[PDB]
RNA sequence: UUAAUUGCGAUAACGAACGAGACCUUAACCUACUAAAUAGUGGUGCUAGCAUUUGCUGGUUAUCCACUUCUUAGAGGGACUAUCGGUUUCAAGCCGAUGGAAGUUUGAGGCAAUAACAGGUCUGUGAUGCCCUUAGACGUUCUGGGCCGCACGCGCGCUACACUGACGGAGCCAGCGAGUCUAACCUUGGCCGAGAGGUCUUGGUAAUCUUGUGAAACUCCGUCGUGCUGGGGAUAGAGCAUUGUAAUUAUUGCUCUUCAACGAGGAAUUCCUAGUAAGCGCAAGUCAUCAGCUUGCGUUGAUUACGUCCCUGCCCUUUGUACACAC
């Protein structure tokens, strides 16, 4: 709140961040509460990060990746399809642009929008093959909250990647309209369509 | 469509031909003391809140 | 108050120094600019046909300023990149020696770099006139 | 002479060495201000040790950091670990213990890597594949 | 480092060295539809002609286009250093030529029967339709040539 | 000849660290009770000579590789001693498996 | 000349030397001693010399066109 | 199939349509108008020049603009 | 993954048999006392033996351990 | 119950040995020890160049002092799944949390039992029985050619199908190596040349010099703008070089030109659980020249599951056998 002067001049905009850790420098993690219960403690907010790059060990334990911040899990699912393996700096730039584009649209907080999209597009019922081979059946099961969060990020990023492929629209924007459509609930988004398909098969295969 | 919310008390075990399902016992958050056993596909543990499209169905694939 | 070429970001220093050299008009651009590729690992000439030599000169002057001694072979490796070998995989290829050598000779003729008794080229006293004055003007603008 | 500590931070192969002496607010990395660290999108990774505890407690300090080894990401993580550990070590030696504990708790609350080096090391490659675990493709026919 | 506007005095597809050069392509890459003209050659020719590199090839005047053709046809006369050309040290007269659109097919054909009439190995391989640069023919080239 | 500085450097190289450190200890001790001004034994980085071979004398089998290693340990000590006595004490008792190089400097 | 000198010294505890025993095994086999008799002899000589264990394998064709192996062990032997 | 050369009709359409765009970028100008990417990059800089579009993020490979104020 | 081999279990068994009064519930002093009451050829094996001895002493504090 | 015939137990068995484990090597910790002009750092005897008035830096160790944090390597220490809780026949153990450099056998390996396979190698061996040949030779050498030959079938791969990109400019960061006087090896710097390369010197038998191997991916700013297009780079022409006695059947490199398929791939199928997969290069082996190969190394760094016996394979128990050259 008050300027402190150092021999190396620290800019005002980065000196403001002392009072509150935001994302890159803008988005506050407050008022990003997960409306859909059963996904709290599997959608990780309430520990702000300045940037979606935290070289964390979320793979040693089973449920440890639930504590990874949901934006970083979004970035990790972005840097995908072979030619992009690694390249988290690229994925962090895409996510920074994506969140700006979301706030340029839909003036509401882009962290909230991505959280809504995650909650809205995680399938709640799925199927599983029973029987050794094609001559078998499909039996419906319920989906754990961790798998719902996992599959939500998978469907959202896979749809954004396929939309951005072979067209003028960049990956940051295709991800932005994919998140905005999934946040509202529109069925014009890839993730909502696939989730609706998965639940439809599950109810037909109960 | 009125989906219902339940909380996992116990993780019974692993069912399915390939073990990809987990049997759990759940209690209803709304109208508690209502306890059923469900099949779950993803990684699950105790206290997990799980959303069921329909409530009246007992898990049939055991052992 | 003191400003060196370390308080200024690299890109916006090289841009401003190259613009200074261009408006100063004594860099002695060799002449075979507009045809050379700056590397055999490249396949197109620089897109800034008129100012790319000045960018390269400012980049080399800053590189000398940060280091102690730099020769042409060091510059050739530094400005070298990956070469697309077609059906074969990529490989590092050094940049053009003649461009780097003539850039260094040009900065000698202007007084930015010196003979450097134990090697190649070294930053000059006037070299740290101009680079520091540019750094100050870039910071305060 | 002047109170000073010398600490280090280590990512995979990158090592940043931080000299932290009594001063008036210097925070330099390889002779350049902390505000110029690259890559630009990871700037706040090296801002975090500054911002997590307040800038008021860098006001009477000179910090100079030199980082080598590793890569563009690892050097940033080594830098931020060096700065955090240097602030804690300086307060351990020349400030009172409560201040050192509150700095240590503030850093650890956000990231353990800020003070503890990540222990993950590369797994040696094995014959019969391109990686530690991956194998060559077999065909059976 | 600057960005400038432009105005639409434009022509669509234009004949050039008996080749349809498509407008709406930036001039350096539009000229590459002429055989014998590559990206390096087109860029150098445009720089020699003093044509602006950002003119879209449908907004060049006739005199600029004829200047471009004059340079592509006599590159040596405008200080193109002859290591930059199609046909250095020509086999039958020793002069350095840069072959253009229809001559590219023609003098490729001349290179063919010259070897084929001296019965050189490369000419014989060309006659049979096989590889001529020593590739292994056991497992590749099995769907054409 | 009589209590004169020599600027000697004794470089010890071997593949067996135990005996290499015995000779190093002997040199440092003989400098110690003879009251020398010596630069302690500097240990250079170990050199690992690696040879990677296929195990099969023919080519049949799973492609199994061996990496044989030779480890070379290098140390050196700097002394300022009269030549005669240290020559007598260091020419003698040269332990096997350790190569000793003694060189005079004009620094 | 003089820069190289050759000395010899006696192998103390001869029965604990694999190379020496293998050479004596070879000589007895070359002379014509039966494979078992020579192998047992080496085995019990190494045992008598205080060895923790000994093992002698003989492989090849032994009065038959087919070739086989036979082991002669005594005492304690480790492998890994 | 796209307008690489700017004429008065498309220029007037740009001056009427880019205002009242919540989000403006190269892809938006290429899609919602019919100009090419090169023209869109020239247009984005030019419309910033008088300020009918406001810049939010300045990056190569992604520009983010919005309505002025 | 942490099952102790009979060599550790037997050594700790014998140590408790003849050195129970000298032993404690603390691994640090238990390994410091394994150094003097037993000859173990490895520091890692000694750490395991003293760790299983400490574990069996903790078990002994709540009812006897069979055998 | 464990990775384990690893154990706890049950018990006509008891006590043992090999194998497993232990061990060894390596990776990670040590502001605690021993020290370093072949590692580094701070002051400065001595300076010195700045912009300024101390921030950035260049220099000398009888052309200085000091020190060991970072590096090195000797000796040691450190983990024993510790503490706490839960659970188990409350045992072996398993799980979670805390702490910790480290808690997946701490990671990865090296070694690795018995009994075998008519597995491969007589084309590694001056290992070798027997057979064949031994002067018009199947010995050896020399010249030339072939091993690469191309209707086609299959396996390991490289490069791609693009904008999460190509291209241009700028930023610009590794670790593992190797290297010549026991002859030309690794090559800085200067000069010339678009380039490949050439040329004159230099340092290094090497923590010293190449080399901070200034690697590529990557970052930023631009150009391009969904068009087989400035994706892709096969095929082919002309020319300049380098290695070598010799380059034609193009050794390889470079320049300009030609600019194919290919728009994400069928039935089928491989590898993989964390610094792993994948991407990206670098060194080494080979090597006069030649890597799209291998062996290592680092750089960037996921997603998913911590499970089951459905498929495949292997092991065990019960069982049937007319099999034991063992389906
Ligand atoms: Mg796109
Ligand atoms: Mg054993
Ligand atoms: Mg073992
Ligand atoms: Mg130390
Ligand atoms: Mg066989
Ligand atoms: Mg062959
Ligand atoms: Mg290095
Ligand atoms: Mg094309
Ligand atoms: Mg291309
Ligand atoms: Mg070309
Ligand atoms: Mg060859
Ligand atoms: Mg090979
Ligand atoms: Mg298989
Ligand atoms: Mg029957």
């Amino acid at each position: 709140f008050t300027p402190v002067v150092l021999a190396t001049p620290i800019p005002e905009e980065v000196q403001q961040a002392q009072t509150e850790i935001k994302l890159f420098n803008k988005w506050s993690f407050e008022e990003v509460e997960v409306k859909d219960a059963s996904l709290v403690d599997y959608v990780q907010v309430r520990q702000p990060i300045f940037v979606a790059h935290t070289a964390g060990r979320y793979a040693n334990k089973r449920f440890r990746k639930a504590q990874c911040p949901i934006i970083e899990r979004l970035t990790n699912s972005l840097m995908m399809n072979g030619r992009n393996n690694g390249k988290k700096l690229k994925a962090v730039r895409i996510i920074k642009h994506t969140l700006d584009i979301i706030n340029v649209l839909t003036d509401q907080n882009p962290i909230q929008v991505v959280v809504d999209a995650i909650t809205n597009t995680g399938p709640r019922e799925d199927t599983t093959r029973v029987g050794g081979g094609g001559a078998a059946r499909r039996q419906a099961v319920d989906v754990s909250p961790l798998r719902r969060v996992n599959q939500a990020i998978a469907l959202l990023t896979i749809g954004a990647r396929e939309a951005a492929f072979r067209n003028i629209k960049t990956i940051a924007e295709t991800l932005a309209e994919e998140l905005i459509n999934a946040a509202k609930g529109s069925s014009t988004s890839y993730a909502i369509k696939k989730k609706d398909e998965l639940e439809r098969v599950a109810k037909s295969n109960r | 469509t009125p989906v219902t919310l339940a909380k996992v008390i116990k993780v019974l075990g692993r069912t399915g031909s390939r073990g990809g399902v987990t049997q759990v016992r759940v209690e209803f958050l709304e109208d508690t003391s209502r306890t059923i056993v469900r099949n779950v596909k993803g990684p699950v543990r105790e206290n997990d809140i799980l959303v069921l499209m329909e409530s009246e169905r007992e898990a049939r694939r055991l052992r | 108050p003191g400003v060196s070429v370390r308080d200024v970001a690299a890109q916006d220093f090289i841009n401003a120094y190259a613009s200074f050299l261009q408006r100063q008009g004594k860099l002695e651009v060799p002449g075979y600019v507009d045809i050379v590729k700056t590397s055999s690992g490249n396949e197109m000439p620089p897109q800034d046909a008129e100012g790319w030599f000045y960018k390269r000169a400012a980049s080399v002057a800053r590189h000398i300023y940060m280091r102690k001694q730099v020769g042409v072979g060091k510059l050739n490796k530094l400005y070298g990149g990956a070469k697309s070998r077609g059906v074969r995989p990529y490989k590092h290829i050094d940049a053009s020696g003649s461009i780097n050598r003539k850039v260094l000779q040009a900065l000698e003729k202007i007084g930015i770099v010196e003979i450097s008794p134990k090697g190649g080229r070294r930053i000059s006293e006037n070299g740290q006139r101009d680079l520091d004055r540019i750094a100050a003007q870039t910071l305060e603008e | 002479a002047v109170p000073s500590v010398q600490t280090f931070g280590k990512k995979k192969s990158a090592t940043a060495v931080a000299h932290v002496k009594a001063g008036k607010g210097l925070i330099k990395v390889n002779g350049s201000p902390i505000t110029l660290v690259e890559p630009e999108i990871l700037r706040f990774k090296v801002y975090e040790p500054l911002l997590l505890v307040g800038l008021d407690k860098f006001s009477n300090i000179d910090i100079r950091v030199r980082v080598t080894g590793g890569g563009h990401v690892s050097q940033v993580y080594a830098i931020r670990q060096a700065i955090a550990k240097g602030l804690v070590a300086y307060h351990q030696k020349y400030v009172d213990e409560q201040s050192k504990n509150e700095l240590k708790k503030a850093f650890t609350s956000y990231d353990r890597t800020l003070l503890i080096a990540d222990s993950r090391r590369p797994e040696p490659k094995k014959f019969g594949g391109k990686g530690a675990r991956s194998r060559f493709q077999k065909s059976y026919r | 480092s600057l960005v400038v506007q432009e105005q639409g005095s434009f022509q669509h597809i234009l004949r050039l060295l008996n080749t349809n050069v498509d407008g709406n392509i930036k001039i350096v890459y539009a000229l590459t539809t002429i055989k014998g003209v590559g990206r390096r050659y087109s860029n150098l020719v445009c720089k020699k002609a003093d044509v602006d590199l950002h003119k879209r090839a449908g907004e060049l005047t006739q005199e600029e286009l004829e200047r471009i053709v004059q340079i592509m046809q006599n590159p040596t006369h405008y200080k193109i250093p002859a290591w930059f050309l199609n046909r250095q040290n020509d086999i039958t007269d020793g002069k350095d030529y840069h072959t253009l659109a229809n001559n590219v097919e023609s003098k490729l054909r001349d290179d063919l029967e010259r070897l084929k009439k001296i019965r050189a190995h490369r000419g014989i391989r060309h006659f049979w339709g096989l590889r001529v640069r020593g590739q292994h023919t056991k497992t590749t080239g099995r769907r054409r040539a | 000849q009589q209590q004169q500085i020599i600027k000697i450097r004794i470089t010890l190289t071997s593949t067996k660290v135990k005996q290499l450190e015995n000779v190093s200890s002997n040199i440092v001790k003989n400098a110690e009770q003879h009251n020398l001004v010596k630069k302690g034994p500097v240990r250079l980085p170990t050199k690992v000579l690696k040879i990677s071979t296929r195990k099969t004398p023919n080519g049949e089998g799973s492609k199994t590789w061996e990496t044989y290693e030779m480890r070379i340990h290098k140390r050196y000590i700097d002394l300022e001693a009269p030549v005669q006595i240290v020559k007598r004490i260091t020419q003698i008792t040269i332990e096997p498996g350790v190569d000793v190089e003694v060189v005079v400097a004009s620094n | 000349p003089g820069t190289i000198v050759l000395y010899a010294e006696r192998v103390q505890d001869r029965g604990l030397s694999a190379v020496a025993q293998a050479e004596s095994m070879k000589f007895k086999l070359l002379n014509g001693l039966a494979i078992r008799r020579a192998a047992y002899g080496v085995v019990r000589y190494v045992m008598e010399s205080g060895a923790k264990g000994c093992e002698v394998v003989v492989s090849g064709k032994l009065r038959a066109a087919r070739a086989k192996a036979m082991k002669f062990a005594d005492g304690f032997l480790i492998h890994s | 199939q796209h307008a690489v050369i700017l004429d008065q009709e498309k220029y007037d359409r740009i001056l009427k349509e880019v205002p009242t765009y919540r989000y403006v970028s190269v892809s938006v100008l290429v899609d919602r108008l019919k100009i090419g990417g090169s023209l869109a990059r020239i247009a984005l800089r030019h419309l910033e020049k008088e300020g009918i579009i406001k810049p939010i993020s300045k990056h190569s490979k992604q520009a983010i603009y919005t309505r002025a104020t | 993954g942490r099952v102790r081999t009979k060599t550790v279990k037997r050594a700790s068994k014998a140590l408790i048999e003849r050195y129970y009064p000298k032993l404690t519930l603390d691994f640090q002093t238990n390994k410091r006392l394994c150094d003097e009451i037993a000859t173990i050829q490895s520091k890692r094996l000694r750490n395991k033996i003293a760790g299983y001895t400490t574990h069996l002493m903790k078990r002994i504090q709540k009812g006897p351990v069979r055998g």
